[PDB]
């Protein structure tokens, strides 16, 4: 075995409480049943939950449950309760070289929110500095799956923007979006006319917002 | 004489 | 009273008696000495070779270089005084007793052994067989202490290393050495050792198992061909120093010619040679016998189908 | 209590070196299995050295096989990892993980986690640049304020809007590492247009590692 | 679990089906070694299908120029006419050998082995540096053939082999505390020196330590100069004659001292492991499938009374709490009188709920 690939099918899942969650996993070599599952929390170490693909680890909660068919792992989680919502990583042990898979993120899932776009133009203080950084701001939107495009003076912009996203709201459970277009001294200048369009799939039609040099 | 050494 | 050739000849055999039985004796104690991990508990025949081995070794270091000497080369000066005639022979007799009778529990050890092995596992352990070790070495000191009041020194150039007592005394002390020194470890030898051969026999050249190591074990060559050898070169290499030692003194103020004094000149040196030979014979018979012991003994003398797969029911 | 306390974590140039522990309590080195597991930000989790201690071996990545080196003190009941020749792509929080020396080879046990930064950028206090709401461009009920911060490398720096007198739902974003080497993030929140001319919104840019804090106030022109 | 072991013979005809490797002795009884032979009986021809289970003893000879050659001597041999179901002289059916012959098809056939007590388990010798063959020690194997009659030569290509392990593991119940004390007078002493050493339990696991808790009351006028605290293994192997063993695992010399008419109380822990031991040829570990790294050797448990004098290896372990004694009167000093206890203690896995293989290989 010269090195085991563990791919997880699910690299992202959204799921309401009570549900039911299936992730597997995908063995690229027979690697027995030495495989376990880890749940990982943002910021805390990764918890232990099966092992032998089919034990499970003292204090783990009887809804997760482990299955081995054949090369394939799959971890289920019955009655998905709002404590489950994490990261999780399957890893093969047969092999001294032990992999994870990618990981899969649970998510919580509810109605679809539209976004809200605002564009806020480099202040002066940042055009005397030397380095023009104007963004684009994408408030609530559910669907997470989104895309920014400038097309600054009719010329489209990319390979150098930068986008941020946050995780959901603690109670609100929505995303927000923050990209960041990069531009210099005298290409701020050279350039008068500004835009960020957004191609998220929660809007019936893509919302396109433009900007001026010297507009309040 | 005798062999006087044991 | 020696020709010079006789008197060289004894030298050389001397001195190549000495080389080889000082080799082989010192090798034979380290390879019994160097042990390794997991040391067996139930053996305690290396015990015994040990003890015999370094008995024949201080019998060569302490027998060849005084007699040598003096009286090899019938030297009539006594190169010492009256402690060393005395410390000399005290030690020549306690190497004998210690040989001897290392010889007869070697003879006890085996047939132990052989014949009431489930006996021996609880009757002998290391730190009984090492007890009698010592009480063997001191029987043999306690012996030999005799000595030490016989022997002195006189005039009679001239230093004289005789028994200075009464020869009424000295033929019963000298009786009495032979005895314990030869007599009784004959019986005790021959008789074992010729049951062990006829057990060994009855039983059945490689006829023999001995684990030397955890799962490893190994055959004893030429087992009762040596077990008679033994009983046979301790006959022939110690009667005639005993029966020498006895007609020095059993012998009246008659019967005395030069013909007899040279006769007895050289059965010393004969007599002497016969009694270092045993001293020398036990590591030869220890290589022929064992293979381990051989192989260690050499080396020391030289750097001196289908896969099980997997499924479901 | 079984845990791991982690240790040895923070700033290096590429090419320095690190040396991490982790402090077991609670079991013994012979019955047990240290292993190092490493988190690239935003990646996920791979195995890095393992260390058995009953067996005397030793394992390593191929990426660091050469670089890295595992050891346990058996007195101390603490394992090392000293690792060399540090790379940018070396950075990563870093968990020792247990697991049993015997008939399980599944990590139960996890530490913490150390972060290791390896670049040559070093540390530098922030600079803030005022986001003015554009009434004219903005169509969301409320008007929509923030804050820029960029060009600061240490750890996060801490944002607070009016002292954290503002619950409107600021949206703080995680800061992104530029091609330069420093991060940047950005502050907004969602303010009423009723008090756009009146209230003063502040926001409070902290930064302790670098001792570096300003304060800087956004108005619609 | 619902996984089974296979193993087909090299022209593929035989094949040999297993649910376990590892099969338990208790101290009454063992695990039954029940399986299932999947045969080709348009191949036979008339033949009948043998499985044996064989316990069996490997050993090297040194009186040879042959190095790496090792010998077998079979300490338990059972055998079971497989294809040919007997006249109603069938062992019952188990669950597993249901689910495989109903999953197999009808040319699928039983066998089961029933070790009888008091039979050693599988022990492995520790190979030297310089060894390159088969290590030795005692294990067990099961090997399905195809044959006309038992009494005749056994073909390589139709018969399949198939190691197997007999373990034990730690009692539930720990036993009393292991407690050793001694008394010793010496020549010219009339006082007593006591020593009394002991262990926090009677029951330790692999890889973890043991503490040994040392009370020395010196009456004497005699200085200890050295405590010496060791863990030995103790093996009675009995292949062609009784021989026992013993080999320090673990060792600690201390050089604390005791003075004349002082009282002195210490503890020291120990934990015996392999990697320190590697050298030690002929030491005993648990038993191997071909060649992983074994743990050293568990404590054998033998029954509550009598039934010694096995034919195997049996293992158990000793810790030795020595006190060494500055000798004088009769000697130069360089010696030293020697004062020691021993006390046993059990050493074994717990008890598990899978399959030992950690599966970890490169
Ligand atoms: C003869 C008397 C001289 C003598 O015995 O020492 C020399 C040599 C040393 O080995 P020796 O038998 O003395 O073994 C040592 C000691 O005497 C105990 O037997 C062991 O303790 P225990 O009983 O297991 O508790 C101890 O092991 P440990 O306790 O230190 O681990 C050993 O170190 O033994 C020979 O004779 C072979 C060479 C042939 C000459
Ligand atoms: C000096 O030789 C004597 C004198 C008296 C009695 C027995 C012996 C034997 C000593 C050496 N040898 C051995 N004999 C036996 C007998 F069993 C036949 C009695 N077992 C041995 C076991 C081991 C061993 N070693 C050389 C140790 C290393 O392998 C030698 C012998 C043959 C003669």
């Amino acid at each position: 075995a010269s090195d085991i690939q563990m791919t997880q099918s699910p690299s992202s899942l959204s799921a309401s409480v009570g549900d039911r969650v299936t992730i597997t996993c995908r063995a690229s070599q027979s690697v027995s049943s030495a495989v376990a599952w880890y749940q990982q929390k943002p910021g805390k170490a990764p918890k232990l939950l099966i092992y032998s693909a089919s034990s499970l680890y003292s204090g783990v909660p009887s809804r997760f449950s482990g299955s081995r068919s054949g090369t394939d792992f799959t971890l289920t989680i019955s009655s998905l309760q709002p404590e489950d919502f994490a990261t999780y990583y399957c890893q093969q042990y047969k092999y001294v070289p032990v992999t994870f898979g990618q990981g899969t993120k649970v998510e919580i899932k509810r109605t679809v929110a539209a976004p809200s776009v605002f564009i806020f133009p480099p202040s002066d203080s940042q055009l005397k500095s030397g380095t023009a950084s104007v963004v684009c701001l994408l408030n609530n939107f559910y669907p997470r799956e989104a895309k920014v495009q400038w097309k600054v003076d009719n010329a489209l912009q990319s390979g150098n923007s930068q986008e941020s996203v946050t995780e959901q709201d603690s109670k609100d459970s929505t995303y927000s979006l923050s990209s960041t277009l990069t531009l210099s001294k005298a290409d701020y200048e050279k350039h008068k006319v500004y835009a960020c369009e957004v191609t998220h799939q929660g809007l019936s039609s893509p919302v396109t917002k433009s900007f001026n040099r010297g507009e309040c | 004489r005798r062999p006087y050494i044991l | 009273n020696t020709d010079i050739y006789s008197k060289v000849l004894v030298t050389a055999v001397y001195l190549a008696l000495f080389v080889v039985g000082t080799v082989g004796n010192t090798v034979t104690a380290f390879t019994l000495a160097r042990k390794k991990s997991l040391q067996s508990l139930q053996s305690t025949v290396h015990y015994h070779l040990g003890s015999l081995a370094l008995s024949d070794l201080l019998t060569l270091l302490l027998a060849m270089p005084v007699e040598l000497y003096n009286f090899i080369w019938v030297h009539h000066p006594w190169a010492f005084g009256d402690a060393g005639c005395r410390g000399y022979y005290f030690l020549r007799d306690a190497c004998t007793y210690a040989t001897a009778l290392n010889v007869a529990s070697l003879s006890v050890e085996r047939y132990l052994a052989i014949c009431h092995p489930f006996k021996a596992k609880t009757l002998m352990s290391r730190s009984r067989t090492k007890k009698f070790i010592s009480a063997i070495w001191l029987a043999s000191a306690l012996l030999a202490v005799p000595m030490l009041f016989t022997m002195g020194e006189q005039n009679r150039g001239g230093l004289v290393c005789t028994p200075t007592i009464h020869t009424a005394t000295v033929k019963v002390v000298i009786q009495v050495n032979t005895f314990m020194s030869f007599i009784f470890p004959m019986v005790v030898i021959s008789v074992l050792n010729t049951i062990i051969a006829n057990k060994l026999t009855v039983m059945v050249h490689s006829t023999f198992s001995m684990a030397i190591e955890p799962g490893r074990v190994q055959a004893l060559r030429h087992g009762v061909r040596v077990l008679r050898a033994v009983v046979i070169a301790f006959v022939v290499c110690w009667l005639p120093y005993h029966v020498r030692r006895l007609m020095f003194c059993y012998i009246s103020d008659e019967q005395w010619t030069p013909f007899l004094y040279d006769f007895y000149h050289y059965f010393y040196m004969v007599t002497n040679a016969l009694f270092y030979v045993s001293s020398t014979i036990n590591p030869i018979l220890y290589n022929l016998v064992s293979a381990n012991f051989r192989h260690i003994f050499l080396a020391t003398l030289a750097c001196l189908s289908n896969h099980t797969l997997s499924s479901n029911a | 209590e079984v845990q791991l306390v982690e240790s040895g974590g923070g700033l290096v140039q590429p090419g320095g070196s690190l040396r991490l522990s982790c402090a077991a309590s609670g079991f013994n080195v012979y019955s047990s299995s240290i292993h190092w597991v490493r988190q690239a930000p935003g990646k996920g989790l791979e195995w890095v050295a393992s260390i058995s201690s009953y067996y005397g071996y030793t394992y390593y990545a191929d990426s660091v096989k050469g670089r890295f080196t595992i050891s346990a003190d058996t007195s101390k009941n603490t394992a090392y990892l000293q690792m060399n020749s540090l790379r940018a792509e070396d950075t990563a929080v870093y968990y020792c993980a247990r697991s049993r020396q015997f008939w399980y080879s599944g990590l139960d046990y996890w530490g913490q986690g150390t972060l290791v930064t390896v670049s040559s950028a070093s540390t530098k206090g922030p600079s803030v640049f005022p986001l003015a709401p554009s009434s004219k461009s903005t169509s969301g009920g409320t008007a929509a304020l923030g804050c820029l911060v960029k060009d600061y490398f240490p750890e996060p720096v801490t944002v607070s809007w009016n002292s954290g007198a503002l619950t409107s739902g600021v949206h703080t974003f995680p800061a992104v590492l530029q091609s330069s080497g420093l991060y940047s993030l950005s502050s907004v929140v969602t303010v009423p247009s009723s008090s756009l001319g009146t209230q003063t919104y502040i926001c409070n840019v902290n930064h302790k590692p670098s001792n570096t804090k300003v304060d800087k106030k956004v108005e619609p022109k | 679990g619902t996984r089974v072991f296979k193993k087909a013979s090299p022209n593929g005809k035989l094949t040999v089906y297993l649910g376990k490797r590892d099969f338990v002795d208790h101290i009454d009884l063992v695990d039954p070694v029940d399986g299932v032979v999947l045969v080709d009986p348009e191949y036979l021809k008339e033949r009948r299908v043998y499985v044996t289970l064989t316990c069996a003893f490997r050993y090297g000879r040194e009186d040879l120029d042959v190095l790496g050659l090792t010998f077998r001597k079979d300490l338990f041999v059972a055998n079971v006419q497989s294809f040919p179901p007997a006249p109603e002289d069938k062992k019952p059916l188990t669950r597993l050998q249901e689910r495989l012959i109903k999953k197999l098809g009808e040319h699928a056939y039983p066998f089961t082995f029933e070790i009888p007590p008091n039979l050693p388990c599988s022990v492995t010798l520790q190979p030297g540096p310089e060894d390159t063959g088969k290590a030795c020690g005692v294990d067990y194997e099961v090997k399905a053939f195809c044959a006309e009659n038992l009494e005749e030569k056994i073909h390589k290509r139709n018969s399949v082999r198939l190691v197997i392990r007999k373990v034990q593991y730690a009692p539930e119940r720990p036993g009393p505390q292991p407690t050793a004390e001694t008394t010793r007078q010496f020549l010219m002493s009339d006082k007593p020196l006591h020593l009394e050493a002991s262990l926090d339990k009677e029951i330790y696991y692999h890889g973890e330590p043991i503490s040994v808790n040392v009370h020395v009351t010196n009456n004497t006028n005699k200085t200890v100069k050295k405590i010496k605290i060791s863990v030995r293994q103790y093996a009675d192997i009995c292949l062609f004659n009784t021989a026992q063993y013993k080999c320090p695992v673990a060792m600690e010399e201390a050089d604390d001292t005791v003075a004349p008419s002082s009282t002195f109380c210490k503890v020291y822990t120990l934990t015996p492991f392999l990697a320190n031991n590697r050298e030690k040829r002929g030491l005993a570990l648990d038993g191997k499938l071909k060649h992983e790294d074994t743990n050293l050797a568990s404590s054998t448990l033998l029954r509550e009374g009598a039934n010694r004098e096995i034919l195997g290896i049996i293992v158990s372990y000793k810790v030795k709490v020595k006190l060494v004694v500055s000798r004088g009167g009769l000697l130069g000093d360089l010696a030293s009188s020697d004062v020691a206890v021993e006390l046993p203690f059990t050493l074994m896995h717990p008890k598990p709920k899978e399959e030992p293989p950690h599966r970890e290989v490169p």
